[PDB]
């Protein structure tokens, strides 16, 4: 067994963790759901706000998951398994470094809200996309405001509450 | 003869320590041992921490503080699937293995 | 406005620890959060940002993070580890409770606590050795593990004393629930005849376990004996999940009331009290508003299966003052079972709800079986002939005999199931001139009752000819001999199960209802004190045969150390040559209806729960 | 001098339909109008490149001649692109000297118009916008400054280009010798006001297609500040629609609200207003609509759109009691609507959520029966079974939520076009809410399975 390795503990700048509920294939796709570096930095600027994860960020009507911010004492430790083969035998050596101090962690604990897709159902049960209509995605007033179209009016958030209630088919006299 | 790099970005998180400023101050001694075993050990300002590797359930995404000339901002820097969960140890010169009291 | 921060958070956590310790002195030892807030201001004048109300919530926000919550628990343990910092606080019998002393002692204790937990390190001077071997050779190294740190369950120790113990642990509970009527109906001497089969040592051991965990309260009346103790309030606290026991049987009572209207294809309708001139000839069951809570879950599940239709009759005025800018008139509704399920609802992957038998006979033999080792021919030849008249190749005959030989060799002990499956994993595949799988061969030996699944702390198989110490021997009422597996819900006479005890099985569903997806190694360990852990699996075996419960498995995750990546997958337990041991459980869609139909709505065992 | 006689002889060539003899004739003079006669003869002849070269000498000799200035660049554009054709579209007129160069601003505006077409045809979109913005600044700065908007230039785009900005009143805050009306008179001699409107359109479009929606909004607000179009309410409405569209598409939802509030209050029942107004007030943090929705509902008590929408506000305020009556009265008008059958069946579950317990079952079954009518109206869907799952999760009834989520995973996404499949797909949210159930139940492995397979993104 090798000896302990001295580690360059930078303490250079603090680091902030987002415990993103997912496996990040590519960071270019994960970051837009947190609202990007602009988003998480603004939410780091006011601890009374909560970090909101929009699992379907291309859809304006995606109601988000909300984070709870917490303090923590944590470090990011890059191990470098400097591997070798030498006369011949394979060999392993370690370098390692601690890149910063992680003071803060965001944990996603509030359940995802109710979500309602941008599709109207006529009483005949056929589904009609308003994504072709309401997204305003072409800037030249693509949703021409006077047009006869379904009303599609989801409440701003379908619930204030992201935690389960203590109800269990339980009455009380109170 | 031959040399090669293999790496992983183990997030280390510490516990059994409160109202601390250790990480801001401890650099005077900063050492790691047994890092590839099942129970690696961290020595930090001659405090000693022990733990096990754990998968992050989500991906832990790590951002660096940055500054605009001042205002704090973040940049993405790392992501990691793997994490190290640590507890402050107690020592007494007397054996094998860290004793964990349930 | 308020902005909390890591510094005050850390001190508040220490004040939380101090609050927890001083709660052992006086319940609510703080006069008000002012006593903390004063310490906050005294330590951090910027605490002028913070109200005493904010302290009362922040002490409950921080604990939401498991890591910070664990950080509290570990530091609290490191306080509790040393009496010297608490003794002068705890040992005082004078000055026990007044606001001034409670305030002063709280501040003094926190001021002393800040000497143990501090921003700079207690000892930065220590010599520490070069590597793990040197570390342990020099130092005893210790840390607080989590209270959940454990290994998987394993086979119990080798003694007949352990066999006696692991039956006796629940024979006692089979008495504790009995009413005096049972204690008369199976008389005191008749149960003494039973208990006198077991040594006082394991009896004291079993009662001490029950007494130590506060599961037992003294009975008041006018070795252990039935008059001595009963299920404590805390024993019910084990099983008294917040779901009140009555719900599920009240929810079947709703369904069975609903059958009084028959069945009809009528769609639901929502209608005005303004249109009393329009009525479905009133042929719908009116819902009892504020009826027992089973009336609530029954409608919820029947909607989900698509199996009920409702007339929700609501007036034009739910709100008495509706015209105002800024009283609930809760409103009647009437129900009827559907003839056929609505299209594409959550078809339950189960038998139709009408097809069920609506009676206690639905419970599997597991709860009512009597074992009788003398019921069949002793010679293997009869069972060889039974397999020879089955489809078995001689390769299967010798394979079956090869499996049987290991189990009969252990005598009063049994081979544990997983040990057997490894040893004969070569017999799994049914290749090489086999016709039967291992599972069929052992199942035949079990079904032809050469073997019995006598259990223990884990599933063990034993030869039927030697299973005796795993079984209670009793008599039906002048009397007739009967033998059965000992369980807390079975009658001491062995002849019957106790339906009033099956509130245990109602609670077991409420457990998996409260914690759906609970992994087996946590559910089974939860009952560590109360239930002999195999008995937890037999209740789960029960509720699955009732259709209330669904088992699922994962393949065991490989360790995450050393650059590994998790093998994370569901599996359908196909094999022994590679494992699938992590079973976990879920409720099914209609578990309250599927259970309630089995049990008459007699008075619950739970009456002791009053404080 | 002979140049006059030779120019008359040069015209005598055109009097016989000839141009080419101007080349010898000029070659006898030179060793200007004669170079222009020669250059334009060369343009009537095939020698377009020699005409441009001759126009080069014209512009070198007479750079003030606007027609030569245009002719050189347009011929160079005709000879090829990009071929340094925007050169010789330099105005070289100075903003301090406009005490006389306001006359030259006629050329400057004309040159910028031509230059804009070269930039647009080349595709130098930022430079094209620069010409448009400079022209519009010359037209409208007297309102941009009143909008506290100013023009700047910076390399932030990778090259020194122009941008609009707001300016702080501590620095700059919201007609002498008739200068403004003289500037108006001379510049309207180039472009009529409908072409100033066309410039407004072209600038807004180009800003939008450059994705510089923020600057388009600044221009729109400045143009709404321009009374002499704001007084034409058709233009105003169209500017409002652009201003709304930009302020939506840049996500300045606070600024968007200020517009959409006006349009809705004038047209209380057009559905494709309410569809937008809702999402603007959904993304904006501003609470201001709550009092506004009371005023309009008292104004129009019959109005179904407000009847439900005022319910949303009270429901968002947590007053589930008074909120519900506004959904139900809406549902009385349009019963076969999933959303209203949803919002009512969801409101009784909010009420049943609260700390009080009184008859709580009756609130829950009134809750869940209305959710069954939502499900029945909506049909089997990822959306339908998820939302009943989350409704039963909110009440902690996770013995039923678990099956509603599993059903929504086993069922494929809502196919309809307009947004990509993985964005209509709810597999992520329902795998997460199961992962919360499984994590809370102490099952990390099953939670991990869900995030690996369904939440890989």
């Amino acid at each position: 067994l090798g000896a302990a390795v001295p580690v360059e503990l930078r303490r250079e700048r603090r680091m902030v963790c987002v415990e993103y509920p997912g496996v990040v294939r590519d960071v270019a796709k994960m970051l837009p759901t947190l609202g990007g570096e602009e988003g998480v930095s603004r939410i780091y600027a006011d601890p009374t706000k909560r970090l909101e994860l929009y699992f379907r960020p291309k859809d304006p009507y995606c109601h988000p998951v909300c984070a709870n911010r917490f303090s923590t004492s944590s470090l990011l430790l890059r191990i470098r398994k400097r591997t070798r083969r030498q006369k011949a035998h394979s060999e392993v050596t370690f370098d390692m470094e601690i890149l910063g101090i992680i003071s803060t962690i965001y944990k996603f604990q509030g359940m995802s809200d109710f979500q309602y897709l941008a599709v109207h159902t006529e009483a005949g049960g056929k589904h009609t996309s308003m994504y072709d209509k309401v997204l305003m995605l072409r800037p030249e007033k693509e949703a021409f405001f006077h047009q006869e179209l379904p009303l599609y009016i989801p409440p701003p958030i379908f619930s204030r509450l992201d935690a389960p209630v203590d109800y269990f088919y339980r009455p009380e006299t109170q | 003869e031959d040399e090669e790099e293999e790496e992983q970005l183990v997030l280390v998180e510490l516990s059994g320590i409160i109202d601390s400023d250790f990480l801001s101050k401890c650099e005077n001694k900063c050492k790691v041992l047994g890092i590839d075993t099942e129970r690696p050990i961290l020595q930090v300002d001659s405090c000693v921490f022990a733990g096990e590797y754990e998968d992050t359930l989500g991906t832990c995404v790590i951002f660096e503080e940055n500054v605009e000339h001042n205002k704090t901002v973040l940049k993405y820097k790392c992501h990691t699937m793997k994490k190290l969960s640590m507890t402050r140890t107690l020592l007494t010169e007397k054996i094998g293995g860290v004793e964990w009291l349930q | 406005r308020v902005t909390w921060s890591m510094q005050e958070d850390g001190l508040l956590v220490l004040c939380r620890i101090a609050s927890n310790v001083l709660n052992t002195k006086v319940k609510g030892p703080f006069v008000t959060w002012q006593v903390v807030r004063d310490i906050l201001h005294a330590t951090f004048e910027e605490s002028l940002d913070k109200t005493s109300h904010s302290v009362g919530r922040r002490a409950r926000y921080i604990v939401k993070n498991p890591q910070a919550y664990l950080n509290y628990k570990v530091c609290l343990a490191e306080v509790y580890q040393d009496k010297a910092l608490v003794g002068d606080f705890m040992n005082r019998r004078g000055d026990y409770d007044d606001p001034k002393v409670c305030a002063n002692e709280f501040k003094e204790f926190v001021e002393k606590l800040k000497e143990k937990f501090s921003s700079a390190l207690r000892n930065s001077n220590l010599e520490i050795p070069d590597t793990l071997q040197e570390l342990f050779a020099r130092y005893r190294v210790l840390a607080i593990g989590d209270e959940k740190d454990q290994t998987r369950k394993e086979d119990e120790l080798n003694s007949v004393d352990d066999i006696h113990f692991l039956v006796l642990q629940n024979l006692i509970q089979s008495t504790l629930a009995l009413s005096d009527s049972q204690m008369k109906s199976y008389q005191s001497f008749q149960t003494f005849r039973l208990y006198r089969e077991y040594k006082d040592h394991v009896l004291v051991k079993a009662f001490m376990e029950c007494q130590k965990r506060s599961l037992v309260n003294r009975r008041r009346v006018n070795p252990f004996v039935p008059m001595s103790y009963q299920l404590s309030q805390t024993y019910y606290r084990i099983f008294t999940w917040r779901f009140p026991s009555t719900i599920c049987t009240e929810s079947f009572q709703f369904l069975d009331r609903m059958r009084a209207a028959g069945k009809l294809d009528q769609p639901d309708r929502f209608s005005f009290k303004d249109q009393d001139n329009n009525e479905p000839t009133n042929d719908m069951v009116a819902f009892s508003l504020d009826g027992p809570g089973g009336n609530c879950v029954a409608v919820l599940t029947l909607f989900s299966l698509g199996l009920i239709s409702v007339d929700v009759r609501i007036p034009e005025q739910i709100i008495v003052v509706d015209s105002s800018m800024v009283v609930v008139n809760s409103c009647q509704m009437k129900f009827q079972l559907r003839c056929t399920p609505v299209p594409a609802r959550l078809r339950p992957a189960a038998a139709p709800l009408e097809e069920l038998t609506m009676g206690t006979s639905c419970l599997p033999d597991t709860f009512t079986k009597l074992i009788n080792p003398q019921e069949n021919t002793c010679s293997l030849e009869e069972f060889v002939l039974q397999l020879e008249l089955s489809g078995y190749s001689p390769e299967d005959l010798t394979a079956a005999l090869e499996i049987l030989e290991a189990i009969i060799a252990t005598g009063c002990f049994g081979i544990d199931k997983e040990e057997l499956r490894r040893r004969f994993s070569a017999l799994e595949k049914a290749g090489g001139g086999r016709t039967r799988t291992f599972a069929d061969c052992i199942q035949a030996l079990l079904e032809q009752h050469q073997v019995l699944e006598v259990g223990g702390n884990t599933a063990r198989l034993v030869a039927m000819g030697s299973a005796w110490p795993w079984l209670l021997h009793s008599v039906r009422l002048d009397c007739e001999s009967v033998c059965f597996i000992g369980r807390p819900w079975r009658v001491v006479d062995g002849h019957l199960n106790l339906p009033v005890c099956k509130g245990m099985m109602e609670a077991m569903l409420y457990h998996i209802m409260t914690r759906p997806g609970i992994p087996e190694s946590s559910l089974l360990r939860h009952y560590q004190g109360v239930l002999q852990p195999v008995a937890v699996l037999e209740l789960l075996q029960g509720l699955e045969s009732l259709g209330c419960i669904r088992k699922r498995w994962l393949r065991k995750p490989r360790p995450v150390s050393l650059f590994s990546t998790p093998v994370v997958e569901e599996v359908e337990v196909p094999s022994s040559l590679d494992e699938s041991p992590m079973a976990f459980y879920e409720p099914t869609l209609d578990c309250t209806l599927r259970l309630g139909r089995v049990f008459p709505h007699e008075v619950n065992w739970n009456k002791w729960i009053h404080l | 001098d002979m140049g006059d006689l030779y120019l008359d002889v040069a015209e005598a060539f055109l009097d016989v339909g000839e141009y080419n003899s101007a080349l010898p004739l000029l070659s006898a003079l030179v060793c200007a109008v004669v170079w222009l006669r020669h250059a334009e003869c060369l343009k009537a002849l095939g020698y377009m490149e020699r005409a441009a070269e001759s126009y080069g000498k014209v512009v070198d000799l007479a750079p003030l001649h606007l027609d030569a200035r245009i002719s050189l660049s347009t011929l160079q554009q005709q000879l090829g692109q990009p071929e340094k054709a925007l050169e010789a579209l330099e105005p070289m007129y100075d903003p301090d000297t406009l005490a006389q160069d306001a006359n030259a601003a006629q050329q400057e505006l004309k040159l910028l118009l031509h230059r804009s077409t070269l930039l647009f045809s080349q595709g130098k979109m930022y430079g094209y916008v620069d010409t448009l913005l400079t022209m519009l600044a010359m037209l409208l700065k007297v309102a941009m400054n009143r909008a506290q908007v100013c023009l700047i230039s910076s390399s932030k785009s990778g090259e020194r280009h122009l941008y609009l900005i707001k300016v702080s009143r501590d620095k700059i805050s919201d007609s002498a010798n008739c200068d403004a009306k003289a500037i108006f008179a001379v510049l309207t001699s180039v472009l009529t006001k409908d072409d100033w409107w066309n410039l407004l359109l072209k600038a807004i479009y180009s800003l939008c297609d450059l994705s510089r929606f923020q600057e388009a909004e600044l221009l729109v607000d400045s143009s709404l500040e321009y009374y002499s179009f704001y007084d034409d309410r058709q233009k105003r409405k169209e500017l409002e629609y652009f201003g709304l569209s930009a302020a939506i598409l840049d996500k300045n939802f606070r600024k968007a609200y200020n517009y959409i509030r006006i349009m809705v209050m004038e047209n209380v029942n057009k559905p494709q207003l309410w569809n937008i107004f809702n999402q603007v007030t959904m993304h904006s943090q501003d609470v201001r609509h709550h009092r506004f929705c009371l005023r309009l509902m008292l104004k129009n008590p019959e109005n179904h759109a407000l009847c439900v929408l005022n319910g949303h506000n009270a429901f968002v305020s947590g007053s589930f009691k008074h909120a519900l009556g506004q959904y139900v009265q809406a549902f009385r008008t349009h019963p076969d609507e999933p959303l209203y059958s949803f919002c009512i069946g969801l409101t009784f579950i909010h009420m049943a959520s609260q700390k009080y317990v009184l008859r709580r079952h009756a609130l829950i079954v009134q809750g869940f029966s209305f959710l069954n009518r939502y499900l029945s109206l909506r049909g089997p869907c990822q959306e339908s079974f998820y939302n009943l799952g989350r409704g039963l999760h909110q009440l902690g009834l996770i013995h039923l939520a678990i099956h509603y989520y599993q059903k929504a995973l086993e069922l494929p996404p809502l196919v309809v076009e307009g947004i990509e499949l993985d964005q209509l797909d709810l597999r992520r949210d329902i795998a997460y809410n199961l992962s919360l159930i499984y994590q809370s139940s102490g099952n990390t492995g099953m939670a991990q399975t869900l995030l690996y397979t369904y939440c890989s993104i």
